[PDB]
Order: structure tokens, then C-alpha cells, then sequence
RNA sequence: GGCGUCUGGGGGGAACGCGGGGAAGUGAAACAUCUCAGUACCCGUAGGAAGAGAAAACAAAAUGUGAUUCCGUGAGUAGUGG
RNA sequence: UUUGAAGAAUGAGCCUGCGAGUCAGGGACAUGUCGCGAGGUUAACCCGGGUGGGGUAGCCGCAGCGAAAGCGAGUCUGAAUAGGGCGUAUCCACACAAGAGUGUGUGGUGUAGUGGUGUGUUCUGGACCCGAAGCGGAGUGAUCUACCCAUGGCCAGGGUGAAG
RNA sequence: UCAAACUCCGUGAUAGCUGGUUCUCCCCGAAAUGCAUUUAGGUGCAGCGUCGCAUGUUUCUUGCCGGAGGUAGAGCUACUGG
RNA sequence: GGGGAUAAGCUCCGUGCGUCGAGAGGGAAACAGCCCAGAUCGCCGGCUAAGGCCCCUAAGCGUGUGCUAAGUGGAAAAGGAU
RNA sequence: UUGUGCGCCGAUAAUGUAGCGGGGCUCAAGCACACCGCCGAAGCCGCGGCAGCCAACGUGUUGGCUGGGUAGGGGAGCGUCC
RNA sequence: UCAACCAUAGACUCGGCGAAAUUGCACUACGAGUAAAGAUGCUCGUUACGCGCGGCAGGACGAAAAGACCCCGGGACCUUCA
RNA sequence: AGUUUAACUGGGGCGGUUGCCUCCUAAAAUGUAACGGAGGCGCCCAAAGGUUCCCUCAACCUGGACGGCAAUCAGGUGUUGAGUGUAAGUGCACAAGGGAGCUUGACUGCGAGACGGACAUGUCGAGCAGGGACGAAAGUCGGGACUAGUGAUCCGGCACCUCU
């Protein structure tokens, strides 16, 4: 048969033209109370996957 | 029967970054460090932790200003 | 942490006609609520705001 | 209800089907929700095949399709999910 | 298998024969090879004594950004050409600006993917092989032993001497 | 054989566990450390290995110049304490 | 360098320090980690390291000048002693 | 009375000498300082054969460097059956 | 104390039938020592003619049983205001 | 009836502990363990924040009514031995210590380049724009002298949006 999908890897990964894969941030939610809004500002955005968890997340997404 | 004492604090990477003669851009850090152990002089600033960063580019003189080591830059010479 | 009442209490800072709510946690056994207070809004500018919770 | 007469049914079968009931070890690196599986197994009835089947259906303003079933794709997608 | 075993750590009496990374699937990723080439290839099925011919429904590429509307070599945020993010195969040649790290506008060079197959790893399946204790479903078992029921039989011989 | 029999079936149950895994040569060649961990005997990523492509000496060694350190040592009417 | 009794073939960290692991051969009486040295195969060829030259054991009961009288050599303290 | 180099006593466990590896050694074969030679390894060299990386050249020759190896990665092959 | 003697079934010898668990090997000494820290197998020394039979039971970490005490992992069954 | 009931640990148990900050060990960069040694936090803050301006303490000597070891005052010595909201260190007299006036930047939209880096987290950040505070102006202000003061993801809740 074929080779099913990780949800949460399509839900929290996407790829964009090039092949690069993209991810958002985390401690944005909750608890904005105190933290300080250049600490909430790197944080918006997306970013670049790291080199070491491509891999693991290729695997994921594809099957 | 216990040992109360055990913990500490895991670091936080302090102390000089870039030395003596070395090439540094603009905004880069050339010391984190809690007390002002080493002051501004020309062409640095001072961060909110008591970092110091350069800007303007060049490269570094830790010299002294009235007994206080200092940390400066200076202007390289254009290509 | 949690939601009990503690000192440094309260939230929520209302704007009149700027409704964007900047929020500030402050003690709440010393008088006082109907003065001071300012801040930039949406569309708007540098007006005031209310404490309101 | 009793008596007489006439016709049926009664059980076996290797799988295949339809209706009903109906688990657990396993996976979750524990686990109860979930999954394994509505599988195994059990029941009642069949047939040479069965069941479904003629719109109180789809669709989207395209002047469209026109019973049902089984195959390929859509699709491991839209989505659902401690 | 161990940091370390000639090891007084395990295993093997000897021979002979048998005994463990396998298969599926247009599955995924990477890489060799072959056909085609900005195109590539068909599935079910039909016709075929055969391995062959057909079959455009589909899929992958050819433009992306953005949550989305939407716009489009630009787009998103934002009041903003004001910076940034993502993208515009890459290089090449000339310019203008700065050397806060190079950028921006032109010109040309022009983009390579896909389908078979082989190898490696991998996903779902028993998934390299052998090994439990024990969970569940349906049945077999009281001729042994535990207890009860129905009905029969057995307890030599000698002492003590209750009630009446 | 009983702190819940036996048999067939589910079932080739599952084991972070023990054992075992068969012909040859050529080249290179480790580790036993870090963070996390219902975790410490396991595993994920980084570390060290090789294969292929790319970048070409950027690595390493020695000499010379520039830079911060508060260790050994020593010192204390140069501070805190004996 | 910490803990320990400044004991452990103890335990825990550092180290462009080493070797073993994964590394044979020679020496250490025998002896994974010590010293030397890093094995392409052959030769009834030569020179050397560590170590050693009375016999066992291939090589010097070697040369020169002094000490040792204890079998020291070929375990050992506080302390004692013409 | 000082400092030295060798020495003495303190010295003391249970299968059997048994704290030179043994015989034995002071007519040192023991300690020290200098000197001379030598033996000694799979090290280096010497004569030969194979192999991998690179380089030079010519239609595969030569040369330099290299070649311990477990987990493991890669490459090239014998053999069995149909 | 304090053990002695006698008889039968065995045990020993002869004739016949004729197994077993166990087993890497083998023409399988002792000592002091070294070593994964208790050596038939190593070093250095000492002793020993080859092959058998009856007998003892110190060792071969003897045979048996993939420890039953401990620890880890998984289960089971039992309890309770989980 | 189905199932859970932690780990570390100089065997296990009993005890104690698990996250964050500071110091020594820690071996003159960074980093580095132990059931090694000493402490602390799970906050507070119309001001204890911003800005402009001004001043220097602690201690000792003396005088001095209650007043003494010390209270407020005056006069000298006093480079810094006090104080810094809260533990410790690094710093602070050039003051970041003490005091007074205005006051909300305890903002919005971004962010070059960098540190540290398994990963996710985390830290600073000049400079640009609107709109402001203070100040005569230059210029400083995107919280507190710095480092601790808190908890990812999922699922829900409130206000606003010219998204569906």
C-alpha cells in the first residue's frame, strides 16, 4: 500500500519554492503579560528549519 | 541525614569576544559582562545587560582612560 | 502562575475611541482611577486611555 | 382442544453473501478515550451467485447529469483526531 | 558478550543433512543506467493462442507570495518606495551609488523534468530467526481427588456395666 | 500441574530482554563525550567515521607583532576574616 | 584537583597528554594499559632503540680510579648507636 | 660538632626454600663516574613479487608516497541451482 | 565412655545379557608467584618408569536444575477512604 | 472488571532532592561532574520608571539641655571603609548613591549585523517612520544598575478587523 502522511508534520511544516522548509515560532501564545514586545516580535514570522531536523522532518512530511 | 546544598546556575557565556586587532562590522558584540569592567570609549556603546557593541566599523584598542580600561575602535583603511 | 487575588492585581486599559487595550499589572491598596494615563492607538495617535477592566 | 385426511419443513456441506451480536493480546515506547477490528468467533437464513436498485438522488445558476453495483483516479488530499 | 577472558564466565559429545534481512506496492528519499525531452507517462479496460497495439480519465513539471479575499515577477505585513521575509536556475558583460559588509537597473547565456530498471535505507504487513510468563472467544473434562443424593454391604475377639 | 485447569482458535501475540545470523579479497576507519528524557543497561539530535559532489590549502606546525585574563606563587598599616 | 583518613586495582571532573579498546613483535622472571616500536609477502643478509653481556640465555668471569663486609645488593618507618 | 656515599638494628605468619627469575657471586658475577665494543625487534636499510592515491608520459610503462585494524561505510570477485 | 565378634542382600572374582546422566580437547603432577584479584595447561624450580585393579572423597570453582535471596523490566492475583 | 502507582542513589530501602539566579571547586579565555561546599527566588514598584538640574556619604575628634554607645545640630579630618528595593558577585564617587520640577517611551511599525548555539528556547542591538515626554539646545527615553522572579504545545474564552 501506499505511505500515509504525518499531520501534525503537514500541519506545523510547509515548503516553499526553492525546497526550503519554514516553520513558526514558539512563546507567543500566552502569558504576553511580561514579556517584552521585541521578545514578541522575533517571534512572529516564520523561520528556516534547522540543518540537523530536516532530515527527520523530510521523512515525516513525504511518508 | 541530608545534604541540603546541590544546585547552581548554568552559565551565561561571558568575557571577551573579540580581542585585540581583529576586524568587527557594525552592532557586533565584543564583550557581555555584568559591571561596566570595561568601559566605552570611541565608536562603542553600551547595551542594557552592561554588553558593549561597535558602531562604527574598524578594529579594536583596549586601551585606558584615567585608570578604566576602555574599549575603542578605529578607522581601517579603505581598500 | 495562577488567578488568586493578588497584590499586584488587575489588567485591561481601555481607550476612548482608540480601542486598542495596552495592559499594565499593578497593586490595587492605594487610591486612585479616574486621571493620568496615555499611549498611541490604530489609525489615532498619542491620546488617552482609561484603566478600565 | 380432540379425531381423520392432504402438502410442506426437519439434517450435511470447502469457500463465497446479506441482517444481527461481537472480544483481547497488540500500537500508543505506560494507559482508560482511541487503535488492533466491527477483524476472529457465534447466531438466523440463502443462492448459484448474493445484497442494492428505479430517485422524496447529485449538482450549481453550467440551459447540466439522469437506476444500481463492481473496477482506475480524485486522495493518502479536503478533513477528523487525548 | 565484556573496560578487560587461556580463562575456574555462557554455549558446543562427534558426523551427516535441515536452519535466519525476504516479497509485495506506478508507495517515499538518495543515487547509477536507458528512452524521450518542455515536455514525460498511462491506469482500469478492449483487442490480442504469447511477451504486442490502443485507451487522455489522471499524475508530475512548466510562477510564486499571502492565514484568506486576492494579486502576480512580484507579493505579505505597514499609514510608508522603509526596512525586512519569501521568490524571481546560475553565471556573464557595461553602468550608477556607496565600501555598513554590496546593491540596484539594462543587455544578452538561456533554465530540465519525467517514465522504466538496478542498488541502499525506509512505511504499512508475521517483516532477519528462535524463545515467555500470561489476555480473550468457543468447547472438553468430577472414572483421580472435594462435597451431596439414591441404594446395598463390612467392622474377629475380649472388658467396663448408664437409663430402666 | 491450580493466587484462577486443559484443548483448538485469535496467533507467527509481545518483549527497552538473552542467544544465533553461514564465501573471499581491496581501501579508509571510530566511540565509550554534551543537552534532553517516566530517563539512567534504552533512545533522539550535536560530537568522532566513511561514500559522492562542491570550495581549493582556507586546517595543522614554527617564528614575530597586537589582547583580555586573576590560576601557581607571593603579599597584607593594599581591603574582608583568623 | 574535589569526596574519603589528604586510604583504596575506590569514586568524580580537566588535559591537540598517552597507550589499551580495535595493536601484533622485543624488554619487564610469567603480566590488556609500563619503556621501545606502529606488522604489504618472502630471504639460512646487514645496522640499531628500550634492555642487557659469569652458566641456564646470543653478547664483556671488559678497562680505570675509589666505596661496600651488610649476602646490603635482591621491601620498609619513628627512633637508637664509638 | 656540619653536610655527604654506601652500611647496621628496629624487621615481624600460617601447603614448601620463597622479598635476585634460578644456580650461584665480595679471588664481584654488587653500587657510583667516565671509556670501549657487542648482542638485540615483524623497527631502518639491502635483493625481489603484489596492491591503492596522485603525477608524468605513451595507446599502460615508469616513478614518489602509501598499505595493523574491531563497530562500520564503500569497491571488486569465487562457488552452487534453475 | 569404646568399641569388638558372628550371619545373611549387596559389594569383590568367574560365565552370560548389558544401559545411563555428563563430555571443547589430552600421553591431564606439586610448590612460591603472575594474571578477570582462588591456575593440571603461564614463569621459575622440585619430583615422577609404562599400563591396570579394590578403596577414600580434598579439588576439577565437580553433575543436576537459562538462581528460588537481592536488583531491573513485564505479568499475575489480593486489598483499600487511589 | 480494566489499569497506574516515577527517577536519582557509591545495591535497594529510609531520608533528601528534581526548575531558575549568584559564588568557590573550575585548574588566569569559554565550558566542565559528584547525594561537593554557602545562599536565594516562584516578588515588588504614582514611582523604587523617563527626563532636566543639583548635592555627596559611613566613620572618627570636639562642642554641645533633657540625650546616654548612639536621635537632630555645628565645626574639622575624611577617594570612598556607607548605600545601592530583595541572595551573591561584577560595577558604581566621572556616580548607577541622595534630593527636587515636569511627566508616561512600563509606546506603535520594523530591524543591519552579532553572541550563545544539538534542537525549541534565550540576549543585546545602532539606525529609519508616525506620534509624543523632558530640555534652551545637543540629545536621552522601545522599563527598573546587570544577571533570578516563572511553564512549551493542544483546547477553549474576551475586544477589534474592509478575511471566508
Amino acid at each position: 500500500p501506499k505511505a500515509k502522511t504525518h499531520s501534525g508534520a503537514s500541519k506545523r511544516f510547509r515548503r516553499t519554492g526553492t525546497g526550503k522548509i519554514v516553520r513558526q515560532k514558539a512563546n507567543r501564545r500566552h502569558l504576553l503579560e511580561h514579556k517584552p514586545t521585541k521578545r514578541t516580535r522575533r517571534l512572529d514570522g516564520r523561520t528556516t528549519v534547522s540543518a540537523a531536523d530536516n532530515s527527520r522532518i523530510n521523512k515525516l512530511l513525504n511518508g | 541525614s541530608s545534604s541540603r546544598n546541590g544546585r547552581d546556575s548554568a552559565a551565561q557565556r561571558l568575557g571577551v569576544k573579540r580581542f585585540g586587532g581583529q576586524v568587527v562590522k557594525a552592532g557586533e558584540i565584543l564583550v557581555r559582562q555584568r559591571g561596566t569592567h570595561f568601559h566605552p570609549g570611541v565608536n562603542v556603546g553600551r547595551g542594557g545587560d552592561d554588553t558593549l557593541f561597535a558602531l562604527a566599523p574598524g578594529a579594536v584598542e583596549f586601551g585606558a582612560k584615567r585608570g578604566r580600561k576602555t574599549v575603542n575602535i578605529v578607522p581601517v583603511a579603505r581598500p | 502562575a495562577r488567578n488568586e487575588i493578588r497584590p499586584i492585581v488587575k489588567l485591561r486599559s481601555t481607550a476612548g475611541t482608540g480601542y486598542t487595550y495596552v495592559t499594565r499589572k499593578n497593586r490595587r491598596n492605594d487610591p486612585d482611577r479616574i486621571v493620568l494615563r496615555k499611549y498611541d492607538p490604530v489609525l489615532r495617535r498619542h491620546v488617552e486611555f482609561r484603566e478600565e477592566r
